[PDB]
């Protein structure tokens, strides 16, 4: 797991 | 805008970002970052340009996440599509910016700033010079074709919704988007540029050139990063090392 993921953070903010 | 634009393209255009707003936001982050640094902690031009590319990529992801079709995919699928095409979208963004706002001999940046190609020619290494030589020629070809905003948004979707991506749950939606956008772009170009009987095919031919440029840009970033020239962790670097 890469909790540090900026891309994941950006995407989960819109779902 | 021409009198005649396909409904699908109208819907894609609605999803576009507000250019003047993106430009301001980026110019601010950048300034503050350089301020309050001692001589030996001041950012190099490379470091500043890296943060600029990073903030442009944030803007691209913000575009994608709220976009028609893309927003219907689960986060895991979205991650896979963006990891596949991130550098291609940055390159496409840069190239279209040159078509709209640029002039011969100079590079127009997302901040509204500009630098002459001749500066790069003298000062930069071989990797960046090759990169810039190819981008300059691609821009020149696109200016010749009269590349426009309708076509630009179609290419963005074709790059994003790539058929080369494996392990998608909803691979069907992706095929559907690729089919529909291809068809709308062909209708658009044939209608609005009828003297250019080959424009559709010529636009598609630019996609492999975009891919080639974004790969050499990745190589360039990679070597700079491992040389210690990248200031801190950022989205650019994350995407570079992924997959
Ligand atoms: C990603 C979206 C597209 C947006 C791109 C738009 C941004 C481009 C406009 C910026 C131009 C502004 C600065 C122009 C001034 C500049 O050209 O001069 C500084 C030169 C220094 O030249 P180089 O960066 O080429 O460094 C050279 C080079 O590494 C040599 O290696 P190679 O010849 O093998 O390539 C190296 O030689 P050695 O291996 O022999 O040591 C050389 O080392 P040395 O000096 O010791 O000989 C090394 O210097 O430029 C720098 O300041 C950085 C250039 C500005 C950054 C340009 C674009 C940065 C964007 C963010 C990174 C790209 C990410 C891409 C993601 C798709």
């Amino acid at each position: 797991p890469r909790q540090g993921s900026i891309l994941y953070s950006l995407l989960t903010s819109s779902k | 805008s021409p009198a005649s634009i396909p409904h699908l393209i109208l819907e894609l255009l609605k999803c576009e970002p507000d250019e003047p707003q993106v430009q301001a936001k980026i110019m601010a982050y950048l300034q503050q970052e350089q301020a309050n640094r001692s001589k030996h902690e001041k950012l190099s031009t490379f470091g500043l340009m890296c943060k600029m590319a990073d903030q442009t990529l944030f803007s691209i992801v913000e575009w994608a996440r709220s976009s028609i079709f893309f927003r219907e995919l689960k986060v895991d699928d979205q991650m896979k599509l963006l990891q596949n095409c991130w550098s291609e979208l940055l390159i496409l963004d840069h190239i279209y910016r040159q078509v709209v706002h640029g002039k011969e001999g100079s590079i127009f940046l997302v901040t509204g700033q500009q630098v002459d190609y001749s500066i790069i020619a003298s000062q930069a290494g071989a990797t960046l010079n090759n990169l810039m030589s190819h981008a300059q020629e691609l821009v020149a070809k696109l200016r010749s074709l009269q590349f426009d905003q309708r076509e630009f948004v179609c290419l963005k979707f074709l790059v994003l919704f790539s058929l080369d991506v494996k392990n998608l749950e909803n691979f069907q939606l992706v095929e559907g988007v690729q089919e529909q956008v291809n068809a709308a772009l062909l209708d658009y170009t044939m209608c609005n540029y009828p003297q250019q009987t080959e424009k559709f095919g010529q636009l598609l031919l630019r996609l492999p050139e975009i891919r080639a440029i974004s790969m050499q840009a990745e190589e360039y970033l990679y070597y700079k990063h491992l040389n210690g020239d990248v200031p801190y962790n950022n989205l650019l670097i994350e995407m570079l090392h992924a997959k």
